[PDB]
């Protein structure tokens, strides 16, 4: 549990928001790109593998879980890649609820940016470092530094 | 533009 | 000293790598962009302050010391904004000689990546992950993890 | 292209 994610893509202004979620924190990466494709999350996965220890990833639907791409980017960077079931069906709530804070905290910002792209680092941000005690942010530095020792 | 990302 | 980031700014193949250190750990992050302008600096940095806490950066040059765009960014994300002068000596050093670190890496994995913002994201995860024991990655956590308890 | 990020 310290090393896993799940992926998460949701849509605005035309445009694609991927994410990844830590689910033990809830501490979020994110960016925005044109169209999900596998090209595109094999990049996103390489990205976030080489800056937390990633071990596995729940991949957000089906085509990505298919893509040969994706997979060539999880064993490039040593992740598993498992499907996004949710055996338990509170993970599906979990993520609507955030795909809906995100969107909150987008459009609160939104008229401080000229492009979509900005206004979601900005929100990133406000996410991962609002204290709900401790931050996201907080909560996934702690998970991590108690696993390595 | 008065923005973040374009001041202008 | 959790909280302080270094920028380093270098070239390969007609294009800059924008590389932020973390200097306690020498964790880094990293993006390739078309050329080094405020712009694109100020949001590489917001997105490095919205996924770990960075109190202090020191900026690679002048231009993006000066840069009224980047202090907005630094401004908008709690940064301390200050200049990258190695009143220690020693810092030209360690920044040369990860520069160079990283380009070897990079061209030890070039033949894998069509593009070259792979083969630096490979470079990221590479370094981050090397044991010198402990990686980058390990330091960095255990670092601010100390700071938060 | 036999590449991570082109497997064409
Ligand atoms: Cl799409
Ligand atoms: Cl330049």
């Amino acid at each position: 549990s310290p090393g896993i994610w799940q992926l998460d893509c949701t849509h605005l202004e035309g445009k694609v928001i991927l994410v990844a979620v830590h689910v033990a924190s809830g501490y979020i990466e994110a960016e925005v790109i044109p169209a999900e494709t596998g090209q595109e999350t094999a990049y996103f996965l390489l990205k976030l593998a080489g800056r937390w220890p990633v071990k596995t990833v729940h991949t957000d639907n089906g085509s990505n879980f298919t893509s040969t791409t994706v997979k060539a980017a999880c064993w490039w960077a040593g992740i598993k890649q498992e499907d996004g079931i949710p055996y338990n069906p509170q993970s599906q709530g979990v993520i609507e609820s955030m795909n809906k804070e995100l969107k909150k905290i987008i459009g609160q910002v939104r008229d401080q940016a000229e492009h979509l792209k900005t206004a979601v680092q900005m929100a990133v941000f406000i996410h991962n470092h609002k204290r709900k005690g401790y931050s996201a942010g907080e909560r996934i530095v702690d998970i991590i530094a108690t696993d390595i020792q | 533009s008065r923005k973040i990302d374009n001041l202008d």
